[PDB]
RNA sequence: GCGGGGUGGAGCAGCCUGGUAGCUCGUCGGGCUCAUAACCCGAAGAUCGUCGGUUCAAAUCCGGCCCCCGCUACCA
């Protein structure tokens, strides 16, 4: 019997709206993304959502269909147990417009990317291009490209988008992403999509050197309705490890984490604690790793937690330094158009005093700037970011017409 | 039901009556008094009167006639004044409550009412003050108050128990919290604050504290007594707030 | 936790304290006025969500159930 391992890689599945994607996630692993009620309520992803599972192959067999995710190689017709390799998860992103800042924070954590375009529906699509902007800036340029749904077009308009997505691999940082043609419902060619997911993205060489951070993505009270008070169970901050690991009982704060009222003025505290909990799905590991969504349960109060309060913080070794500042410089240059965007205009170049949106790793904020350069600025913002590397990727997005569409790339100088 | 100490009212006395039934040349009215002992109001003492004189209809009346060699009595209706039946009235609703808390705890403890009225009604009458008091001050100072009257341990505290097996009362209790060990803090406010409310407030069945919002909880003061239900709820969220409000945790009550 | 609303074209009364299904805006007819609005009078309209128990006898005491629901959230 297969062996319990923690997920070692992250893959980002994006794209848009009706592509196919939760039900992607759902070939890949049985199990879908969509948790809570409105999400089911309204058919559209409206956040990111999590999903778990392993990969094992049938040495005899032949290629692909016995590249099942089960400790089974019947679908080969084989009665030998398959080769384990790892345990694979995914960030599923939402296709909407004003929900498309979400999947940034996602595209700062997936160590893969498996992108969707549409055959049922006319191409490109606006938002796909922000999707690949997202995935651009960012830099994970190792992608594969699906085409969707097939089922219902003819393999005559597939072999013609197949031309119209081949072409949009050329010219870009993506000249050889493959396109392997699946269904997201009926379970065909799955196979050889995680036959892509192995041979074209493989996960980095990791850095177990670093101070292990926490980039927190989601946060729960997992303290039930009618939970009484024997049995009280820390709030659990779930993410995904990105560079170092953590332990059962490791001293840790949350940065920023709550705000409090100081010196007359506004400001927040950091949140100090004891590592209680760490889980990966439904297995119990004592030690965290990198890659995959990591869930830690402290000895934190869960009311400073649940309902994704602190959306995006960090946490760090309470032995650790940050820098932690209201106002931050940004080196940002300008996309050459809007990629999201129905109709493509110019970019209009930021002028002082103007209203701009900020992704920093998985934490969100709009702020206002105070000092206009050409190529840097220094921003006032309503919430201090914390800037665990030197120069690091931030989205940045203007609002129009009530939808904040990106403007350019942006690297805070610390 | 009203069980008293003597057989047939007092001369001159106002009190309260439940009108039985009426014949041509009177009528017949029960006393709650002593019993419900039946007086014959004649109609030469009465006076929308078939409101008042009515099927079921409980009147004030007073005692003129008494005849202690029968044992029979002569009421009025009419010959009350007004400065007379407001306090009687008064007297009455206080003694319908007694009846009520009586009544139902002689109904939990399979007692009966003759012998539940003297042991609540007279041997609490030493005390000044309607027995409706004789417990409302129980309730207040301490249990005790109802063994300085002198009564056994049979009323006491079933009788107060029942009045206003088990019952269900409870709150909402809004805990804050930073430390870093905060929820062992959040338990450790909850575990020193129940600790020794069934000595100070005695024998009850049943407590519990747990949550209904994220920060927004609620606790439980579940026992034989409601009559004992604030007293067993405020203070004890209370002994949440005394110790939240040394432990660095903000504990209070919605 | 499981519980509530079950009723004229409607809106809710109306329980425990059992024998008029109750009052109001509405509906058609008649009065008053030179004529219209307001005001007075008369009839028509659910016959209580439904089986069942209590009950001489039930919106009225309640249970079984059919419908509408209803105070409520991913529980690493
Ligand atoms: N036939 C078929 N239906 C599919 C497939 N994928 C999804 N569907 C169904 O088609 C509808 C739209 O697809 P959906 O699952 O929303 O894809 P999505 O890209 O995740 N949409 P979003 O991210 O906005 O929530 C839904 O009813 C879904 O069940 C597929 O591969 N084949
Ligand atoms: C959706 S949070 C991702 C991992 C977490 N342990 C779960 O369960
Ligand atoms: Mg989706
Ligand atoms: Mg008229």
């Amino acid at each position: 019997a297969w062996p319990k391992v923690q997920p070692e890689v992250n893959i980002g599945v994006v794209g848009h709206v009706d592509h196919g994607k939760t039900t992607l996630v759902q070939a890949i692993t049985g199990i879908w993304t969509s948790k809570h009620s409105e999400e089911l309520k309204r058919g559209m992803t409206i956040k990111l959502g999590y999903a778990e599972t392993n990969i094992g192959v049938c040495e005899s067999c032949k290629k692909p269909e016995a590249y099942v995710t089960e400790p089974s190689c019947k679908s080969c017709g084989s009665d030998d147990e398959p080769k384990f390799l790892r345990r694979i998860s995914f960030i599923d992103a939402p296709g909407h417009e004003v929900l498309m800042a979400t999947m940034l924070s996602g595209a700062a954590l997936m160590d893969g990317a498996i992108l969707v375009v549409a055959a049922n529906e006319p191409f490109p699509q606006p938002q796909t291009r922000e999707h690949f902007v997202a995935l651009g800036i960012i830099g994970v340029k190792n992608l594969i490209i699906v085409q969707n749904k097939v089922d219902v077009v003819s393999k005559e308009e597939a072999l013609s988008q197949y031309r119209q997505i081949k072409q949009f691999t050329k010219g870009t940082w993506a000249e050889n992403v493959p396109i392997i043609p699946v269904s997201a419902l009926h379970k065909i060619n799955i196979d050889s999509l995680i036959e892509g997911i192995e041979e074209y993205i493989k996960t980095p060489y990791r850095d177990l050197s670093q101070k292990p951070v926490m980039l927190v993505i989601r946060s729960f009270d997992v303290n039930k309705p009618g939970t009484q008070f024997n049995e009280l169970k820390g709030g659990v901050i779930g993410g995904s490890i990105i560079q170092g690991l953590f332990k059962v009982d490791q001293e840790i704060k949350v940065l920023p984490g709550l705000r409090v009222e100081k010196q007359g003025k506004v400001s927040y505290e950091p949140i100090f604690t004891k590592i209680s909990s760490i889980r990966f799905g439904d297995e119990e590991f004592k030690e965290a790793k990198p890659g995959g969504l990591v869930a830690i349960g402290t000895y934190l109060d869960p009311s400073l937690t649940k309902a994704d309060n602190l959306l995006g913080s960090i946490i760090t070794l309470a032995d650790a330094e940050v820098p932690v500042l209201w106002n931050i410089r940004i080196k940002y240059n300008l996309l050459e158009r809007v990629v999201g965007a129905k109709e493509m205009l110019k970019v209009d170049p930021i002028r002082a005093k103007e209203t701009l949106m900020l992704s920093v790793g998985s934490s969100t904020t709009l702020g206002i700037v105070t000092s206009v350069k050409k190529d840097e600025i220094e921003v006032e913002l309503r919430r201090p970011v914390a800037v665990w590397s030197n120069n690091i990727r931030t989205v940045i997005s203007r609002q129009i017409a009530g939808r904040w569409r990106m403007i350019g790339w942006g690297l805070v100088e610390i | 039901m009203i069980y008293s100490r003597s057989k047939l009212p007092s001369e001159g006395e106002i009190l309260i009556a439940t009108v039985k039934q009426v014949f041509d040349y009177g009528s017949y009215v029960s006393l709650d008094e002593y019993g419900g002992l039946q007086a014959f109001l004649p109609w030469s003492e009465v006076s929308n009167i078939r409101d008042v004189l009515k099927e079921n209809r409980k009147v004030i009346v007073k005692v003129i006639r008494v005849d202690r060699r029968k044992g029979t009595v002569d009421v009025s209706l009419k010959k009350v004044t007004d400065d007379e039946r407001r306090k009687k009235n008064l007297q009455w609703k206080k003694i319908q409550r007694l009846d009520k808390i009586l009544e139902l705890v002689s109904q939990k403890l399979k007692l009966s009412e003759k012998d539940a009225w003297e042991q609540v009604a007279w041997k609490l009458e030493a005390k000044y003050g309607d027995p409706i008091t004789a417990i409302e001050k129980a309730v207040k100072e301490g249990e005790k108050i109802l063994i300085d009257a002198g009564v056994p341990e049979i009323w006491v505290k079933p009788l107060l128990e029942e009045a206003s097996r088990k019952v269900k009362m409870s709150g909402l209790i809004t805990v804050r919290t930073n430390e870093p060990l905060g929820v062992e803090k959040i338990k450790e406010v909850i575990s020193k604050a129940l600790e020794n409310i069934e000595q100070d407030y005695e024998s009850l069945l049943n407590i519990k504290i747990y949550t209904i919002g994220a920060p927004r909880y609620r606790v439980d003061v579940v026992g034989t007594n409601p009559k004992e239900a604030s007293e067993a709820l405020n203070q004890i969220i209370s002994n949440l707030i005394k110790i939240g409000k040394e432990e660095n945790v903000d504990i209070s009550v919605v």
